[PDB]
């Protein structure tokens, strides 16, 4: 299950993200509400 | 502005904070930078992109819808038909951009709002602790480290604790 | 002394939306909800091509136009599509009744079995089957006629009265087309059906008519001073059609048996025919998006984003945004 909305609290997130990466990067997870840091890591890509 | 905190007596944010869409400058003894509020941004957050999921909730998507055909003796139900068409276009092409011009400026002052939110949630924890030179700023009276500093932005406190410290540096200058 | 200060977000980003009181206000976050992009291309829905009418429009079609003959195989699709470059039609002139009710007919169509209604070989014995081509529809240099319907005449000098019934055992909805010919003069009339004054009558449960032929001078079309009427019914299941006639009868030859569904119908465009697959499509071409709003094309099936007659559509997430000197 992946929405248009959940596109919406994900990239935001990527916003918050770092190309070298700062983080123990579940900075992007806690902004999703909803499904997981598990459902979160593939969908990067 | 709106609630008054961006462009506002607040005039500019910080290219610097990457970590999300609120947060916290301080400087002391140790040093500075940026630590983000990770309690309000997930709050607006979760709020703005319902209001997202919500307009489009509110869209049933197109299902089929294909031109019809009519003779030559039928030309009056054919400009019927040609109005129908217009007009329920004329109304949802208004809907559409009409909404979006409506809520994009709710959304603004949503977050002008946030800010000043945030800015007196810590001037109600401060009090007699420090000063408002305005423009965001709260400049301590009482000497503080990171810790008493991550403090504010926690909420955790006790107030009484820094206020000795402070108190009899408002009087000789 | 020791300074904390409240602040806010701000980024490089030039995404810019409007407001009500203010325009080209930039954001750091923002979302299209505008669809400008499609492939370009005619595809499938659901594992299923369109037909492609080419050259042929859904009377070619379904008569058999000798041009069509390219379609005879097809039973199954998504979608039926014309092109500006259809003109192929009824080749002999006349009047095509109800058209297009038939045509909203065949958009609730997913498939059908086409079958022979009354075999030409059987059917006939007591007239010519085999004299019933014209120069109005022509193929590979020669007079010819439609595929699906038969164009019956008198045998030596003999025009018998014909009936002929057939009773709807396919257990569903039974397309029946047939046509009746008026010709221009009583020489014609007698050259072709022998029978000076002559009826065809059809009737079923739903139909009921006679018609007489009307012998007329006519302007000419495709060089025909004749006419040639063409007719339709669903035969429900169960049903008998009858057909009776002195001459002028266009008898039905091939017939279909319909099956129905819904979200289809016929569009027309120039778009090329591919092997993807969408759950959207327009003439222009198909759609994968999940954004509410498209600018692209009114017209669609399967599933779409609504459609509006806007430029741009862009709604503002993040906070506005500081260049900061
Ligand atoms: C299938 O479709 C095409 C239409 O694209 C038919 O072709 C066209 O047929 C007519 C025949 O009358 C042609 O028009 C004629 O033009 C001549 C002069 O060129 C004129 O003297 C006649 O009065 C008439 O206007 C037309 O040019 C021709 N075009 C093409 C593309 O060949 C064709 O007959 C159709 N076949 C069937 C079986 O319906």
């Amino acid at each position: 299950p992946w929405k248009f909305s959940e596109n919406i609290a994900f990239e935001i997130a990527l916003s918050f993200t770092n190309k070298d990466t700062p983080d123990r990067w579940k900075k992007v997870a806690q902004y999703v509400k909803g499904r997981t840091p598990e459902e979160v890591k593939k969908h990067y890509e | 502005g709106l609630f008054g905190a961006i462009a506002g007596f607040i005039e500019g944010g910080w290219t610097g904070m990457i970590d999300g869409w609120y947060g916290y400058h301080h400087q002391n003894e140790q040093g500075s930078g940026y630590a983000a509020d990770q309690k309000s941004t997930q709050n607006a957050i979760d709020g703005i992109t319902n209001k997202v999921n919500s307009v489009i909730e509110k869209m049933n998507t197109q299902f089929t819808a294909v031109g019809k055909e009519f003779n030559n003796l039928e030309r009056r139900i054919e400009n019927l038909n040609k109005k129908v068409d217009d007009g329920f276009l004329d109304i949802w092409t208004y809907n559409a951009e009409l909404l979006v011009l409506l809520e994009n400026e709710r959304t603004l002052d949503f977050h002008d709002s946030n800010v000043r939110n945030l800015y007196e949630k810590v001037k109600s924890q401060l009090k007699n602790n420090a000063k408002e030179i305005g423009n965001g700023c709260f400049e301590f009276y009482h000497k503080c480290d990171d810790a008493c500093m991550e403090s504010v932005r926690n909420g955790t406190y006790d107030y009484p604790k820094y206020s000795e410290e402070s108190k009899l540096n408002r009087e000789e200058i | 002394g020791d300074t904390i200060c409240i602040g806010y977000h701000a980024n490089n980003s030039t995404d810019t939306v409007d407001t009500v009181l203010e325009k080209n206000v930039t954001v750091t976050h923002s979302v299209n909800l505008l669809e400008d992009s499609h492939n370009g291309k005619l595809c499938k829905l659901k594992g299923i091509a369109p037909l492609q009418l080419g050259k042929c429009n859904i009377a070619g079609w379904l008569l058999g136009n000798p041009e069509c003959d390219l379609l005879l195989t097809a039973s199954s699709w998504s979608y039926i599509v014309e092109t500006s470059n259809s003109e192929n039609g009824t080749c002999y002139p006349g009047d095509f009744i109800d058209y297009e009710e038939l045509r909203e007919q065949l958009s609730s169509v997913s498939s059908f079995e086409k079958f022979e209604i009354f075999p030409k070989t059987s059917s006939w014995p007591n007239h010519e089957t085999t004299k019933g081509v014209t120069a109005a529809c022509s193929y590979a240099g020669a007079s010819s006629f439609y595929r699906n319907l038969l164009w019956l005449t008198k045998k030596g000098s003999s025009y018998p009265k014909l009936s002929k019934s057939y009773v709807n055992n396919k257990g569903k909805e039974v397309l029946v087309l047939w046509g009746v010919h008026h010709p221009p003069t009583g020489t014609d009339q007698q050259s072709l059906y022998q029978n000076a004054d002559a009826y065809v009558s059809v009737g079923s449960s739903k139909y009921n008519r006679r018609f007489t032929p009307e012998i007329a001078a006519r302007p000419k079309v495709r060089d025909q001073a004749g006419r040639m009427n063409y007719y339709w019914t669903l035969l429900e299941p169960g049903d008998t059609i009858t057909f009776e006639a002195t001459g002028n009868l266009i008898a039905p030859w091939y017939a279909f048996a319909l099956n129905r569904g819904s979200g289809s119908g016929i569009i027309t465009s120039d778009a090329p025919v591919h092997d993807c697959n969408t759950k959207c499509q327009t003439p222009h071409g198909a759609i994968n998006s999940s954004l509410p709003f498209q600018n692209i094309h009114p017209v669609t099936i399967g599933e779409c984003p609504k459609y509006v007659r806007s430029t741009k559509l862009r709604m503002a997430t993040g906070l506005r945004n500081i260049p900061s000197i």
